[PDB]
This record gives structure tokens, sequence and C-alpha cells, in this order.
């Protein structure tokens, strides 16, 4: 899951029946929460989100004002548990604030206790269903329908360079044709392919910093990478295996367990671990092709990951070099 | 001539204008007392021993304006340049010339944005209005439905944030604009029903199979409407939008459907644009007086790939280079890394084009956030080939509010060069000489014979908009459709044309084609004046030009005895033979005859008065033999053929000389309008909406219109009027024109209404949409054509029910809002129609009822307490519908009123 | 950026009587700014008895930020106070008050308050960032009677921020014993990045605080033969200078640190280096292998069963100290721990015996890089010659792009280019001599300390960037780089290209290369 909310409240700043009124649905806010909390409640700085901490975690909150005559301000608030990320919910509650602001400005919608009343129901499905799938789909009104999504919001990404060997983690077949930018499907027939000048002036026929974004935006998503494959070993040869030297290294990089010089000793290192704990591919001549020109299943994934489920020889080979 | 500048030490800003030749410096002044309150306040008068003289050669190279509730012509432009060619320009300077106005604006020179300064005949002028046309689309796709950047839905972002920004913009620039908001989309599968045959087309790749059934869909929102503080569209829209894929998914064929297409799976978009041409490709048929700019925003929430087939395209390029309209948005945001405006020819590696005809922008909402990704992704259960799409700098693109807050009008003087010799082919030229004879029109001979106005050459509109069917919900135009085959036929094969005409005198014109740039040749009235407006009206369609107690005006007299024949309805010894004495001695008491002088009419008396004189003292109904005698010696018209004159209420204007004249044709791009006379009663039209609730046919003018004293050159309209009696019934008023001044004209039928109201009854311009189809040389592709059913629930009984229809609509006359039989003017007359009083509705009387529509000519004047506010048309639409469909008791007491007799 | 723009004190309620800003203007506490000037309450202030600012700068909304936290700020509990409004701002806030009613668990006058000193970031921090400003504010507000207006403190630690990224660590940095990674691995989180009480902690094992800060001190208000035999090698008496100087007296550390503080010029150099940017290496074993004298049996064991739960019966169910014995259990604290650190701890005569038998049976070797040190500490086991020695992370000038003779990209021997006996890896002094040449004197440790910015070029290329541009396959391109170290024209043939660094070229310049080379 994203983040985990577990209370909604609804406050006003209310003329002289009741200064501070409020609407909870369920922690329990008592006394003491909203004396700790009501200095937030009233600033001339409106239509803005502030969040706090507070004993059992953080509240989020958002005001806005209107019907200057006996005037109003009124305010959501949002609260959830701090010690975790908790950072995937702000545009929402300003996009709340928004739906609200626009229902009282075309409907006339609180003035009366009744429409707030009506609007507990609300809530109660609000709480279920951003927990249930982070998405609303609810008619509130003949014309409002609330939209609500969450998104994850996948952290910031590195700077990529043009030397650079990419490799898509997944697989190509998990995703429509039809559905990607034009110049992601002018390249994804050739990602695999290793370098970065080979594959843009071999199949791609675009521009460098275009390309480099675009394939940083893949990064930002789900593709890794790595250092080129120029065979810089050749002595690692002699102990028999079962295919594993083009694949092998782009698949242990990415996997991120050795030095950037692969040398001609950390490959074999690797290789007897790999080996106990478990003719030529022109093995002379993949780099004068280096620039443009105008079991019986592969295996390097099996043993990898069935490994990879566990932790020890994570241990064993992240302590690496 | 002389050149005064005024700051004064350390200033900020410099003042600069000119008057007539100081060298001596003695006799000077401030030119203008109220440039204090345009500018820079200090006190006016003629000594303070600072001001500068300057040589300032210096210019300015380009100026702009905009317009405001005013129609122009660009050679009206043209001559506004003429006469601004060696002037001074400040900021914000209010400005007029031959009654016309402008208001300045956006000048630069070279790096900087200058705001006093002189122009003289080498700059570049930009013209732009505040009171223009603006056609609005919205497509909608399956990605309105979607999530995006930053936690939102594309259907609030577009709508909610594009619309108020634009909207909030306007309100503060304070514009006027006629608006149309078309919602539209398409769906598939929707192969075979009836009552819904006529509306699918199929999509047909020529080599992969694939060809489907599908349809668009369109929706129109506030039709054709000015108003102030807009931006409850946006409401309406919301309300639309939800209630809108059940509008779409419920109806037509119930047997697998699938709305709601993406832009890069199909597309209607293209051939939205090629409707808004064939919209403004007849915007000459009902000309507007106030509104000149003509603009077509296209929202897509796509991307800006769309596919199309390359004949559409072809045909849309030949017509675009004709008038510049469109712009695109995309409120989608993230703009993407390629030519980002494109097509993929959907013919009959894909085949990529790029348009370079269209202004492209794209939406970006306020929240600040970095790393905008340019991809979607989508998880699953389970012989050039030089242009690719990407080497171009597509780098950053924002919205250019400038070019949608003030729209432009079209390019006068570019740049090309002539057609030499060698190749060419084609040539022909015309000289005209013209003789002296006055006893203005023979300008059209050479008119319709040089061009013929893209005569036999044409210009391309192969777009049949032949079918319309439409549905009940909601009262403006919901037509669901197909939009008809492609009549394409290509025109001159390896073949340019060249024209030239002359005046041996002084004068000589060049005229290139494939596009009209024009070569002028320069070296009672002055000639120059009519090669002018011989460039006028060659520039008119499309002109670029190469670079480097009483009052006796005619009509108004006829107008007000036409006002006195109903302003009072509501002797010797007699039976004598002689009468000549009477017959010359009417004016020994006051008798009204003008009988003193004017032009071509010396002794003037016309013969209603006679007929009140000798019904006030003579019998009625026994006037026409007696006037018969009386006309058997004396006249007043030419030569009779007649009856004795015409006896009551009949109707003639001025030019008595007609016998002992040339026409317009129907194809040659004739601007004309329609004017409409109808009987008001008020004392009725308070509580419309207080408290209470429920011999030839035509005959033709070629007025003079003018009243001023210019000596600048003739102008005149052809007006066809068409009346005969007009006891109770309309008074039309055809008004066909090609020639000189328009906002002269507007003035004079600003007069004539102004005449109307008070001293008289009411007029009012009238929309020539009959209740007309479009694939018309009238019509319009967004009428509703609003039918209401007449129930009933009881020989030559046809004429019958025909006339107890007639019957029940002058009883809705009786009751608040009268009839009137539009018996119009083009012959044979169809159907009957009916205007309604001092309103904006229309009807026509042909299974169960009749049909109904509106005016959209008002435009927030020609008023008094009996015209605009749209909800009073509202009100006799739901008003209608329950006097018509058998309710409580009202159709029942028509019947026992009408059965009572 | 690690930065701070706001730091920051305000005033609605304080708790007092007399003598400040309550009625006059602004003035409290041994100040007078009356009659109501520039309001110094915030950072950017020149401060004197007379003090001036400047209201300029923050790049968005101001003073309702400002009259907005004014009472945003305060409460009536204690503790912490984070506080993330909008978009791009952080509040970080942990203040405290001291009032009491005579009772004391300097002063001049009853000047007490609800005090909100508080500085801010823009909402892209780090954990321990945070964590760090939050016990710095801690720190800060612990006392301070020192009861005066000075607020000189508060901008000491703005510039120390605004002027430094990366803010205490010594030039003074020890050892590594047997356990001082782990025990550094306990707490991990304690006081200020501080490897003054680490040692401290360490060593003395007892809890005191000689109050440890960075530059200004706040206030509320045995010779070790373990430590000596693991730093006779290297730099033991600093240390004892700092145990006497942590046992005894506090506040005149750094003036008695920094002055107590062929091969012997180039042994300092290198130990320069690595006191800046050189790395370790180490080995270990492992005893895993599973698949279908005492090679096999104990390995089907193994293959059936972990062997500390079956054959660490054996050994005392039979009473056998041998070679086998020490196959068992040192063999077992080893691939229990997994340095080498133990097989040169635990020693008699095994220093020699467990790279013998770890070599003799089929237990499988590897070499590797020291368990889990990070630059974040001060060193790995102190320097003896048996043991060698690489560099990885350090950010370096250039060889071969500004057309140079001793190229030195980065390949293999990284920096490409008793008589030095103790390292087997020579990047070491490849790297050190590619700085400069070791006989210079004052220059030699001049760029050791001026590598900072590297001489002023700044780095664009690690090797790939040849291949990258040009034609240049890797065999073909050492043909060339091991012998363009001798005339001009060879380093000249590829490097001459700034009439292509004209650019105006959008796909390669391969082929105007390729032509220009030879004659």
């Amino acid at each position: 899951s994203g983040c985990r909310i577990e209370c909604i409240f609804f406050s006003e700043f209310h003329p002289t029946l009741g200064p501070k009124i409020t609407y909870q649905v369920p922690l329990f806010d008592t006394v003491q929460v909203y004396i700790i909390t009501k200095p937030e409640l009233q600033n001339k700085l409106i239509t803005v989100t502030a969040m706090e901490k507070k004993l059992i975690g953080c509240p989020v909150c958002i005001e806005h004002k209107k019907y200057s005559r006996n005037a109003l301000l009124f305010n959501l608030g949002f609260v959830c548990d701090a010690q975790a990320k908790t950072c995937a919910l702000e545009p929402i509650v300003k996009k709340l604030a928004g739906y609200l602001t626009t229902l009282e400005l075309e409907s006339s919608f609180v003035s009366m206790e009744e429409s707030k009343q009506k609007l507990v129901p609300i809530m109660t499905i609000l709480l279920e269903e951003l927990n249930a799938s982070g998405r609303c789909t609810l008619p509130i009104d003949e014309s409002n329908t609330i939209h609500l999504k969450v998104i994850e919001q996948r952290p910031d990404p590195p700077v990529a360079q043009e030397y650079d060997v990419p490799v898509f983690t997944k697989d190509k077949e998990d995703f429509f044709n039809s559905q990607w930018d034009l110049t992601t499907q002018q390249i994804l027939p050739y990602i695999d392919g290793f370098r970065h000048i080979q594959k843009i002036s071999a199949e791609a026929d675009v521009e460098l910093n275009l390309v480099r974004i675009a394939i940083q935006n893949l990064l930002y998503y789900g593709v890794v990478t790595l250092v080129s494959i120029l065979q810089y070993s050749n002595v690692y040869c002699p102990t028999p295996k079962v295919q594993d030297l083009v694949d092998d290294k782009s698949l242990q990089e990415a996997c991120l367990s050795y030095v950037t010089k692969q040398g001609h000793k950390r490959a074999s290192l690797r290789d007897v671990f790999q080996l106990y704990c478990s003719q030529f591919g022109l093995m002379k001549n993949l780099i004068r092709r280096l620039q443009k020109y105008p079991y019986t299943g592969c295996h390097s994934y099996d043993e990898i990951c069935c490994k990879t489920g566990m932790s020890y020889h994570e241990l064993d080979e992240r302590l690496e070099n | 001539i002389v050149e005064i500048a005024h700051p004064n030490d350390e200033y900020s800003p410099l003042l600069l204008q000119v008057k007539s030749l100081k060298e001596d410096l003695q006799k000077e002044t401030i030119s203008v007392d109220q440039t204090v309150t345009q500018v820079f306040r200090l006190r006016p008068y003629q000594d303070v021993y600072v001001n500068v003289v300057d040589p300032k050669d210096v210019t300015l190279d380009l100026v702009e304006l905009t317009f405001k509730d005013q129609y122009i012509g660009r050679g009206d432009m043209w001559r506004l340049k003429k006469s601004l060619v060696s002037t001074c320009a400040y900021i914000t300077q209010k400005v007029e010339f031959a009654g016309i106005r402008a208001q300045a604006g956006e000048l630069w020179v070279k790096n900087e944005k200058v705001m006093c300064g002189y122009i003289s005949e080498d700059t570049r002028v930009v013209f732009r209005s505040t009171s223009a046309m603006v056609y609005i689309f919205i497509q909608m796709s399956c990605e309105m439905w979607d999530f995006d950047i930053y936690g939102d839905l594309y259907f609030e972002k577009a709508v909610n944030g594009f619309l108020a920004d634009l909207f909030t913009k306007w309100k503060e620039k304070n514009c006027s604009h006629e608006v149309t908001v078309v919602l539209f989309s398409r769906t598939f599968y929707d192969a075979k029903s009836v009552d819904e045959f006529p509306e699918i087309n199929r999509a047909s790749i020529r080599q992969d199979h694939k060809g489907r059934f599908y349809e668009d869909f369109y929706k129109v929102v506030v039709q054709n409407e000015r108003r102030e503080e807009w931006t409850s569209l946006l409401v309406t829209i919301k309300k639309l939008f939800i209630q809108y894929p059940v509008l779409v998914r419920l109806e037509q064929a119930e047997g697998f459907p699938q709305g709601d297409n993406s832009t890069s799976a199909q597309g209607n978009y293209l051939e939205a644009i090629n409707l808004s041409f064939n919209v403004f490709d007849k915007h000459y048929i009902n000309r507007n007086f106030d509104r000149t700019g003509q603009m077509s925003v296209v929202i897509t929430p796509g991307v800006g790939v769309f596919e199309v087939d390359r004949l559409l395209m072809i045909l849309t390029k030949q017509r675009m280079i004709d008038n510049g309209i469109g712009v695109d948005l995309v409120c989608m945001g993230e703009q993407p890394l390629h030519a980002v405006p494109l097509f993929k020819l959907h013919n009959r590696g894909d085949d990529y084009n790029i348009p370079h005809w269209i202004n492209h922008s794209f939406y970006t909402s306020k929240s600040q956030l970095f790393c905008n990704s340019f991809t979607p992704r989508i998880k699953l259960a389970g012989t050039l080939s030089a242009p690719p799409v990407v080497p171009g700098f597509c780098c950053t693109v924002g919205v250019d509010w400038k070019s949608l807050t003030t729209p432009a009008c079209l390019p006068l003087t570019t740049d090309y060069f002539p057609d030499r010799q060698g190749l060419q082919n084609d040539y022909t030229e015309g000289c005209y000489d013209l003789l002296p004879e006055a006893d203005a029109q023979q300008v059209f001979e050479e008119f319709i014979c040089q061009r013929l106005m893209q005569g036999y050459q044409i210009i391309v509109q192969p777009k049949t908009q032949k079918p319309n069917p439409a549905v009940p919900p909601p009262l403006s135009s919901s037509p669901l459709y197909s939009r008809g085959l492609v009549s394409r036929n290509r025109p001159e094969e390896e073949d340019q044309y060249w024209l030239s005409m002359g005046r041996t005198f002084h004068k000589v014109t060049l005229k290139d084609k494939m596009i009209t740039v024009t070569r002028y040749l320069p070296k009672p009235r002055a000639d120059e004046d009519e090669w002018q407006l011989l460039d006028g009206f060659v520039r008119f369609v499309e002109g670029l030009n190469r670079i480097r107690m009483d009052s006796p005006r005619k009509d108004g007299a006829f107008f007000m005895e036409f006002v006195r024949s109903p302003r009072t309805a509501s002797l010797t010894s007699s039976s004598t033979l002689t009468e000549i004495l009477e017959a010359m001695k009417h004016p020994s008491t006051g008798v009204q005859l003008l009988s003193e002088q004017k032009g071509l009419s010396p002794y003037c008396f016309i013969s209603a008065e006679v007929v009140h004189w000798l019904v006030n003292h003579v019998e009625g109904i026994q006037t026409q033999a007696m006037a018969i005698d009386i006309m058997q010696k004396m006249l007043e018209e030419q030569l009779i053929t007649h009856a004795s004159g015409e006896a009551w209420r009949t109707f003639i204007y001025g030019f008595y000389f007609y016998k002992i004249v040339d026409d317009f044709a129907s194809f040659q791009r004739k601007w004309f309008e329609v004017a409409f006379v109808a009987e008001e009663l008020v004392h009725s039209e308070i509580p419309a909406f207080l408290l209470p609730w429920l011999v030839p046919e035509q005959r033709t003018v070629t007025l003079d219109v003018d009243v001023n004293n210019r000596t600048d050159r003739l102008e005149w309209c052809s007006c066809y009027y068409h009346g005969n009696f007009s006891l109770n019934a309309a008074f039309e008023i055809k008004l066909h024109w090609m020639a000189v001044t328009a906002a002269v004209l507007f003035e004079m039928v600003q007069g004539w209404h102004r005449k109307a109201t008070s001293c008289g009854f009411l007029l009012v311009p009238v929309l020539e949409g009959p209740f007309a189809l479009p694939s018309y040389l009238y019509g319009d592709p967004l009428r509703a054509q609003l039918f209401i059913p007449l129930n009933i629930s009881c020989e030559t009984y046809w004429d019958r029910m025909h006339l107890f229809q007639e019957a029940i609509a002058h009883r809705f006359g009786f009751v608040q809002d009268k009839y009137s039989a539009s018996a119009f003017n083009f012959p044979a007359e169809n159907k009957p129609q009916y205007i309604h009083v001092t309103g904006t509705v229309f009807l026509q009387l042909p299974r169960v009822g009749y049909n109904w529509a509106y005016n959209t000519m008002l435009t927030k004047t020609w008023r008094s307490s009996a015209t605009g506010d749209e909800k009073f048309a509202d009100r006799l639409l739901k008003d209608f519908t329950d006097f018509c469909i058998n309710r409580d008791n009202r159709l029942v007491t028509f019947w026992t009123s009408c059965l009572e007799k | 950026d690690n930065t701070s723009p706001i730091s920051v004190i305000l005033v609605s309620s304080g708790s007092r009587g007399n003598k400040l800003l309550f009625r006059y203007p602004f003035q409290r506490s041994q100040e007078h700014p009356a009659s109501q000037t520039s309001k110094p309450r915030s950072r950017y202030a020149a401060s004197n008895t007379g003090d001036h600012a400047d209201e300029q700068d923050g790049d968005s909304r101001f003073s309702d930020v400002i009259l907005a936290t004014i009472l945003a700020t305060k409460s009536e509990m204690c503790g912490q106070k984070f506080e993330l409004k909008i978009d791009n701002v952080r509040f970080v806030g942990h203040p405290t008050l001291l009032q009491h009613a005579l009772g004391q668990i300097k002063r001049e006058a009853p000047t007490m308050i609800l005090f909100n000193v508080v500085f801010a970031l823009r909402a892209n921090a780090d954990p321990s960032v945070i964590n760090c400003l939050h016990n710095l504010s801690r720190r800060i507000a612990t006392v301070l009677q020192h009861e005066e207006r000075r607020c000189q403190y508060l901008t000491r630690e703005a510039k120390l921020i605004l002027a430094l990224q990366d803010e205490v660590s010594a030039m003074a940095d020890g050892n590594e014993g047997p356990q001082s990674p782990f025990h550094h691995i306990l707490p991990k989180c304690k006081l200020a990045r501080d490897l003054k009480e680490a040692y401290d902690s360490l060593c003395t094992s007892g809890v005191v605080r000689l109050h440890i800060n960075s530059w200004l001190e706040v206030s509320f208000c045995i010779p070790p033969e373990a430590i000596e035999r693991s730093l006779k090698a290297i730099r033991p008496y600093h240390a004892l200078l700092l145990l006497s100087d942590e046992k005894s007296l506090l506040g005149e550390l750094p003036i008695d640190c920094s002055p107590a503080l062929v091969k012997n010029l180039q042994q300092l150099a290198q130990d320069a280096d690595l006191a800046l940017l050189q790395v370790f290496q180490l080995a270990a074993h492992l005893v895993y292998w599973g698949k279908a004298y005492m090679l096999s049996p104990n390995a089907s064991v193994c293959l059936y069963s972990p062997l500390a739960e079956q054959f660490s019966h054996q050994f005392p169910s039979h009473d056998l100290p041998s070679v086998l014995a020490k196959f068992s259990l040192p063999v077992s604290l080893s691939e229990f721990r997994n340095p080498l650190a133990p097989a040169v701890q635990e020693t008699q005569l095994i220093q020699m015996v467990v790279w013998m038998l770890q070599r003799r049976l089929l237990i499988q070797l590897h070499t590797y890089v020291c368990l889990m040190a990070s630059p974040s500490e001060e060193e790995p086991r102190p320097r003896e010659d048996d043991v060698p020695f690489t560099a990885r992370v350090g950010g370096r000038s250039l060889s071969t792009p500004n057309a140079l003779s001793f190229g030195s990209p980065t390949s293999s021997d990284d920096m490409t280019l008793a008589e030095l006996l103790p390292s087997g890896d020579s990047p070491l002094n490849q790297r050190m001599t590619e700085n400069l040449l070791a006989s210079l004197s004052e220059h030699e440790r001049a760029a050791i300390l001026s590598v900072p910015a590297a001489q002023n070029p700044e780095d664009l290329r690690m090797f790939a960037r040849l291949l990258h541009y040009f034609r240049g396959r890797h065999h073909l391109e050492e043909i060339m780089y091991n012998e363009n170290t001798r005339r001009s024209q060879l380093l000249m043939l590829f490097d001459k290209f700034r009439s292509v660094l004209v650019v105006t070229t959008h796909e390669d310049p391969v082929i105007a290369v390729f032509q220009a080379l030879l004659p």
C-alpha cells in the first residue's frame, strides 16, 4: 500500500452558538487533540495544505472561506500515523477541498445543517474506499461525481549517460503494443541490444537528448542501467559451465554485486561460488562491430531467482568485492 | 511637418508629436488639451522652453490596433493605412477615419516595445478584433475518463482550468464574441436498425483487412449568443458530462456497442475543422454589423497524433490557404518528444505527415513538481523517407495567449515574386473606358467581366453535408450523423493564371492566381478613386497584395406617411362631374400637399392624402371611379396601364425613372441581409414578463446611402422591397450589396429603426435561414428544426385543418404574441412561415404538428420594452407546449370557443 | 542541497512582566532597540549592541509565513514539532521552556519565555539530516544561562550551515581492533555524527558528558594494552592525550589536537592518501558446497545436515587436539564471522596455518573489501605491509582529453600510464605519481590537500568517452595508448578534434577523423 489512513474529520469556526464545531469519522481525537491543534485552523493564508506532528501521528489540514456576511470559514482534516512515508495524500486533500469549494460556489450547499448531515455517509464511503483500492467514483450531486486516485509517487531518478547499457528487468509482452508513446514504440523492439550509440543509430533514428530523457523516464518506471559488456578477461573461460557469459554479467550487475572493473578475477571468484552453491560465441570481435554500420531453455534467471527469494547469499555477495 | 518631443531631465518617458513648420519657434502650442488626461499631467500652455525639436528618421516597424463592437472590411483597413501613412502613434490612442474607429496597441521596434513614436509609409500594421466569432469544439475520447499527472481528471482539468482561465481573461480584457460550443465524439458498431439507417460511415484500410461501421455524435451548447458574465457554461458542461455516456450508449443500436474511441485509434478531428470551414465559407449570406474576426478553437485531450485520409487533408489545405481560422490546443499536458502536430496517413513504415498551417498549444495546471514523465503505461491481466517524427527541435511551446484573446484579421500585404516569362501560359487583360453620362453602376460590368469573382476557376468545396438526424435530448441541436461522401473532382492542371486591367489614362493592375496576389500600378469624380475601389472589390473576397415640417429624404417620406396610415386609424354641392376647382384648390385650408419643390419631382402630392381628403368630404367606395375621372387628365406617375394609381395601402418608393441598370447574379458572392417590419402592442408586452402567467412582386431601389457631405465616392445599396398592403402582416426589405463602406449602411439602418420605434412600428433584422437543412445555398450545420406535435384527441378537409391551424396561430396571436405571414420574396413560397411579433421566434406549418426555430440576429440592441431577454423565448416555448398537447382544459375551451359560432 | 534558508525567533506571550517588548516597542533583557526599528528577529542580521538586518529574500510569500508561524509555533505541551506545510516548505523546531517557582530541581531578572527558536529547509532533506537538525536544536535550547540578547551563536551555526555541506569530522582518525565495527553499529544514532563520543564510549566504557559540541559549549544547569596493542604501529599518543582531555578538562581541545599532530616520504604521502582517498582489501572463506584425508565424508554430512549440530559433539566426545581440531574450530569461528581479521587475531601459529589449510582443503576462498566499514567512519585494520590497497570512489582530473603525453585514462591498473616491495596492487602509487612526481616536497602534500578541484580542470571522462565518440576499438586503442607516450602526433591524431568541436555535426565525426589521421 502507498499510505495508511485511519480517521477523517470536518471542522468549522462557526458563529456564536458553537465557536469551533466538528464532525468525525474514526483513533478518537478527543478534547486534547482539538485543544492542541485548534490555533492551526484559522488563518488569512488559505487554500493551502499544512500537516503537523502529534502523539498519534500526523494530521493534514486545509481550509477555505466564503459568505462574508456572518463570515464562513471551515476546514477539512485527514489524520494518520507518522512513522512511515505518508506523503502521497496531499493533492487528494487539495482536490477534495476544490470539490467542496465548487460545490458550495454553485449549489449553496452548506447553508443548512441537513446537507452537512447528508455529507456524513460520504465520509464513510471515502474512508473505506481509499483503503479499498485508492479510487473513488461516487456521484454526490447531479453536477459532481467525485473521482479520486492514489498515486504511489515513485521517487527521484538518476542521470543517464550515453555510454550506458540498459536492461528491462521485466518482460516486453506485459503491455499493450498500442499503448506507449511513439518514440518508445520506435525504440522498444530494440532494448535488449546493449549499448546506446549503437541502438540510436541502429534502429531508433532519433535525437540524442530525446532518447536520453525518454530512457530516463523509463528508469523512473522500470528499467535498470549498467555498463557495457566489452570482454575484459579472457582467462575466465576454462571452468566448465552452462551459458553464463553474455547475459550473466548484465544480470549480475543489474543485481549489483560487483565493482565496475569486472577485470580478470571477479567473474571467476563469483563463478566457482555459483558452481558449487548451485564452441565459440566468437570470443574476440564483438568490438569491431562497436560503431554504427549503415540448459536448452536459456538459463540466466532460474537459479539466480531461486536464490534471490532468500537472503543469506545476498549477504554473502552483497558484501561483494 | 515639424516634430517636437518633450520630457524634462532625468525622466523615464519620452513624448513626441508633430505640427506644421517651426523654424523660428514663435508661434506654437501644446497640440492636444486632453493628452493630459491621456498620459501625463502638467499645465497645457504654449511656453515652457523645454521642448526639443527633432529630425526623427527613426521608425516603428510593427504597429497594432484593436476594434470593439464594429464591422469593417480590409479595404477600409487599406484606406485607414492610406490616411495613416505619415502620422504619429502613441499608446492607447483612439483614432477615427471616415466615420470608423480604432484603438491603438502593441507597437514594436526590433527588440523593444516603444510607447510613443512615428509611422510613415514603410512600417507594417496588424488589425485585431475583440468583437469576433469563436467556435470552440471539445473532443471526447476514451481518455477524458482517465487520471493523469498530479492527480486529477482530464475533464475538469480541461473544462474547469482552461475555460475558467480564458473566461477570466476575457472578462478582464472586456471583449465580445459569438460563441458556439460543440461537444463531440464517435461510436462503433451502430450497424443496422430502422429510423437509424442514415448515420453510418465505414472505416476502411485499403490492404490490411479492417473495415468497421462507426458514427460521430454531436451536441451543441449555447448555439449563437453573445452575453456578459460567462462560466455558467462550465456548470452546464459538467451536467452534460455526467449525463453523457448514457446519451451515447442506450440509443440507436443496442447490439454490442463501443463508444468514445481513442484519438489515435480513430478520429473525427479534421472533419470537425472541415465543417467549421463549411460554416465560415458561407459567412457572406447573413452579414453582421458589429463582428469581424473569425476563430476556430479545437480542444483535444489527445496528444497531437491524428490519422486521416489524404484526400480531405488536401481539400482542407486548399480551403485553409483561403482564410486562416484554425487553432488547436491540447489539454493533456506532457508535450511529447516528436513533431507534435502530426498525422498518420490513414491511407487508401507507415507514412508520416506534418501540418504547418496550425497553431498548437498545450495546457498545464498550477502545481509545481519536477520530473513530469513523457509516457503512458497500462498493465495487462492475462520514396522520400526523409521526415521521421523526431529530428525537429520540439523543446517547449506555451499557450500564445495574445493570439487567443485578440483574434487577428488576415494578412494584407505579403511577399512573393512575379511570373515574368517562359512557361506561364494564360493571360487576360481588360481595358475599361467609361462615358460622360449621368441620366455609378457601370463598374459592375467590368466587375463581372474580369474575374467573375473566381468565376470559372473555382475554390473547391466537395463537402456535401446532406443528412442530419437529431434526438430530443435537450432543446438545442443534437444531430448524430454521417457527413456525406466527398464529391472530389480535381481542378486545373499544368496551368498558371494571370490577368491585367487598364484604364489607358493612368491606371494598370496585374493579378497572379493560384493565390490572389495583386500588383497595382498607379500614375463627376476622379479616376484614381475608382481605381482604388476596383482594387478594393478585388480585395473583398481574397486580397493579398505584394510588397517590396418635414425632411424630404426619399424613403423616409413614404415611410412616415405609411406610418400616418395607421396613426389615425386606431364641400360644395356634391355629385358633380366637373371637380376641377377642388382638384387644384385643395390648399385653401391646411391641406398637406408638398407642392413647393424637390429634385426630380417639381409638383408633389401623393394619392393617399387625396383619399384622406375626399373621404373626409366625399364617400368611400365610389372613390375609385371618380379617381379614374381625375386620372383621365392629371398625372402623378409616368404611364398608367393600371388602376387609378392605387387606392388604399399600396407601396411606391422613390426613383420615378426606370424606363425610357444592371443586375447581380447569385454566384459571385453577394453580401446580403434581410430586414422585416412588424406591428407591436406594448401594453401586452409588459404582462409578457409580468405577473400574468398562464405589377411585379419585388421592386428594386438602388439607394445612394448617405447622410453626410463626403465628396469621396458613390455608394449605393440595392434594396429589394416586397410589399403590397401590410394590414397586419410582415413587411420585408432585402438588402443586397457588393459595394462601398459598411458602417454607413449600418447607421442608415439604425436611423430606420430609430424612426420605426417612435412614430410608427417596428423593424428587426432577420437571419435568412428558413427552416432548411445543410447542403443548400442557404443553411447551417447547427439548426435544430424543433418539431412540436399538435395533439388533438377527439370535403377538402386538408385546407380546413390548415385553416384551423391558422386560426389557433392567430389566437396565439391574440393572447400575447401576434403573428405575421412572412410571404418571402424568392418565388413560389413552399410552406407557410410565420414570424412572431417583436421576438425571436419562427414557425413553419407542414405528421402531427409543425416546426419552430429562432432568430440569432437580435444582438442586445434593437430594444424597447419589447425585445431581447432569451428567457422570454423559453417562456413562449413552454407556453406553446402547454397550449398544444391537449392540456388540462385549454384545447377543450378552444374547441368550445370555436364551435360556439 | 542540504541547506537552511531561515532561522528565526519570535514573540507573542513570553512568561514575564517587565523590561521587555510588551508595552514599549521591541526591547528585552540587556537590549533596547526601541521605537519600532527594522525588527531583528530573523537570520540575516549584522549584530551589535545595535543591529540591522535585511528583509528582502524568501523566493515566495514572506510576511504571512512570519505572522502565521508567530502562533503556529507555540503550544502548551513540549517535545518535537515538524510541520510540512505546502508544496515546498518544512518547518523543524523542537523547543522547550524553563519556568520554575524557586525550586531549582545565572539569572538577573525573571526573564522567562515560551521561546521559539526554529530553523527550516524545503521539502527534500535526508533522514539523518532531519534527526541531526533535531538534536542540533536540542543542544541549542538546553538551558542557555548566558542570559543576554546574544544571537551570534545562532548566526555561527547559520554560517556553519551555508559555508559547510559536510559538517564534523577529524584530522585524527584512529584504529580498528577486533570488535569496534559492530560496537559502532550498536547505537548508530546518538549525538552529532561524532567519532569523539564514539571512541570515548568504546575505550573508557562509561557514558560521561564533558559536553561535546561542534564549536561552542552549551550547558544544562588507565593505560590500556588492547588499545595500545592496536596502536603501537600507528599514532598512540594523540589518542592518549584525548583520553586525558576527556577525563580531566573540557573546552580546550582543537588548539591541543592539531599542533600535537624515498621510503619515508612516499610512506607519509600514501598515509595522507589513505587519510583522504584510498581503500583497503581483505579475504575470507566459505564451507558451502552442495550437489549430488577429510575431503568427502564431512562434506556429505554438510550436504545433509548443518555441521555445528553433528560434528561439534565429536570433538569433545573423543578428546582430540590436533590439525583436525584446527580444521574444526577456527574454521567454524571464521565461518561464523568472515573477515580474515579473527584469523590474524587468534593466532599462536595459526597465522601461517589458516591460509595453509584454507588452500589445502576444498573450502572456497574469496577476496573482497573490508567488512561494511563505510567512509562515514575513521579506518579499518591498522597499517601493516601484509595486505593490499586500491581506490574506488574518488573523483579526479584528466589525462587524455586535453592532449597530453603521459596518458592515463581508467582501465585495468586503473590509472593506466627493498625497492618498492610491500604492496602487490600498484594502483596506489599509480594514482599518487599521476597526481604528482614524488620529488616535490611541499607541493606533494599541497596537491594531496588540493586535489579538491584537482589543479582546476574538472572531470568529463572515465575512458568510455573515447570509444563513445569515435571509431575506437578497444585492442586497437590499447595499441595506441601503450605507445602514445612518445610523440605528440600520435596523441594529436585523435585529440585534434576542436575543428569538429566547432561542432556542426549531430551524428558522428568519424569519417573526417579517419580521413584526417595519417600523414
